[PDB]
């Protein structure tokens, strides 16, 4: 089973550089081209470059020459892409992919992709989030079912990890995308349970902000 | 570089109906060896892109033959014969005939379903927050369809437009609905100076605004 594992999210200062990694497994690393693709703001994809690890041969999209440098370590089966002197346009999600084209057969093998690495170019400082429990009063949805919430605010940068009852509770939960405002993000999540469950059994909101090493569990009390 | 134009930008289809996407290129995609390197990808919500078709009409392994591709030259079309729930996402055409490789802008496919009125919930500031000197009032508008909705906050009968932060979810693949969150943040002092806080929505499913409120007071 093929697997491309990419490095974690990065917060970079303007003018500096980063090296992203793409660890592969499940196939002969030296026999296929590895491509790197960039996705900005959402639906906006660009092809950067490709490398054949077997020989170290690379080709770049003119736009990216001098911006990106690809390497590959055959001994660890890891492909790297270094991005230099970062500026505004470099904030994006980068994907590595074993595209699968076989020139000699003029046909393709299945494409496998990494999960993506998010890069944030900013000089703004890291801030831990405040987690607030949201118990109903009007947002009780009366009887039958009730909805609880979790408010995560004032953190930088993304991402934050939010779960309910340590992952046990995954149904009826809605986690909203974080929104940036005044150099800080805000995120919220709601969970709908039957009147019979809460407050009878405890519902807990779990939040983690890796960038600041923050891990907090908030219990929704009435 | 070759410019790839996709139309439409978004399509709403009911499960079971056919859907087709167009992709036009600025140069012929016929390579000198006589092959045409036009691919179609699907990027599902929160997932990496995945190739569906290569060489204009050849399906990748594991792709349902409900999906079909056709065209030549500068005009190409992707057709889904029967739309299913798993088809939700953004479709892109990518050309590998000319260097550098270029992608089209994408076409978002959304599942058209029956109208659904929002389930609204309102939450006053938590004790913990008030303590810190801040106050956020949160309102959840869950599981509605269509996505088009308008929410305004009102305090003691007057619209408040400052301190509002809205966020929306993408279309849910379990019921094809959307959810949205609206948070109004004030200082603790101002919060404790007003009586009524109202979350008011405008949606197709009602000729009158959908309302949820609470009166903060004491005791
Ligand atoms: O996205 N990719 O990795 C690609 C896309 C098109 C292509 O011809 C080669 C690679
Ligand atoms: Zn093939
Ligand atoms: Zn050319
Ligand atoms: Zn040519
Ligand atoms: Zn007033
Ligand atoms: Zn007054
Ligand atoms: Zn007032
Ligand atoms: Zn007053």
């Amino acid at each position: 089973e093929m697997q491309l594992q990419q490095s974690g999210a990065e917060l970079l200062r303007p003018g500096t550089s980063v090296k992203l990694s793409c660890k592969t497994s499940g196939y002969i690393f030296t026999s296929y081209w590895i491509h790197w693709v960039k996705q900005r703001s959402g639906q906006g994809l660009e092809w950067i470059a490709r490398i054949y690890p077997g020989t170290g041969s690379t080709y770049y999209n003119e736009k990216f020459k001098g911006k990106a440098t690809l390497t590959a370590d055959k001994s660890s089966s890891t492909a790297y892409m270094q991005l230099s002197t970062l500026k505004s346009e470099d904030s994006a999600v980068y994907f590595c992919t074993r595209w699968g084209f076989i020139p000699v057969r003029e046909d393709y093998v299945m494409d496998y992709w990494g999960q993506g690495t998010l890069v944030t170019v900013s000089s703004a400082k890291t801030t831990a989030p405040s987690v607030y429990p949201l118990a109903p009063v009007c947002g009780d949805t009366t009887g039958s079912s009730v909805t609880l919430g979790c408010l995560v605010k004032g953190y930088f940068p993304e991402p934050v990890t939010l779960t309910w009852n340590s992952g046990s509770l995954s149904s009826g939960v809605h986690t909203f995308p974080a929104v940036l405002q005044s150099d800080l993000y805000t995120l919220s999540s709601s969970v709908t349970v039957t009147s019979s469950t809460w407050p009878s059994q405890s519902i807990t909101c779990n939040v983690a902000h890796p960038a600041s090493s923050t891990k907090v569990d908030k219990k929704i009390e009435p | 570089d070759i410019v790839m134009t996709q139309s439409p930008l978004t399509l709403s289809v009911t499960i079971g109906q056919p859907a087709s996407i167009s992709c036009k290129s600025s140069q012929s995609l016929l390579y000198s060896n006589g092959k045409t390197y036009l691919n179609w990808l699907l990027q599902r919500p929160g997932q990496s892109p995945k190739r569906l078709i290569h060489l204009v009409s050849k399906l990748d392994s594991g792709v349902p033959d409900r999906i079909t591709g056709s065209g030549s030259g500068t005009d190409f079309t992707l057709k889904i014969s029967r739309v299913e729930a798993a088809d939700l996402g953004v479709y892109y055409c990518v050309q590998g005939t000319h260097f550098p490789y270029t992608f089209g802008g994408g076409t978002k496919l959304e599942i058209l379903r029956a109208d659904a009125a929002p389930t609204v919930s309102i939450f006053p500031p938590s004790s913990e927050q008030l303590t810190s000197g801040g106050a956020s009032v949160v309102c959840f508008l869950n599981n509605f369809y269509p996505k088009d909705i308008n929410v305004k906050w009102k305090i003691d009968g007057s619209e408040r437009q400052n301190g509002v932060l809205n966020s929306w979810t993408d279309q849910d693949s379990k019921d094809s609905t959307y959810s949205m969150s609206s948070t109004l943040t004030l200082t603790k002092d101002e919060y404790e100076r007003h009586n009524s806080y109202t979350c008011e929505a405008t949606h197709k499913t009602s000729t009158s605004p959908i309302v949820k409120s609470f009166n903060r007071n004491e005791c």
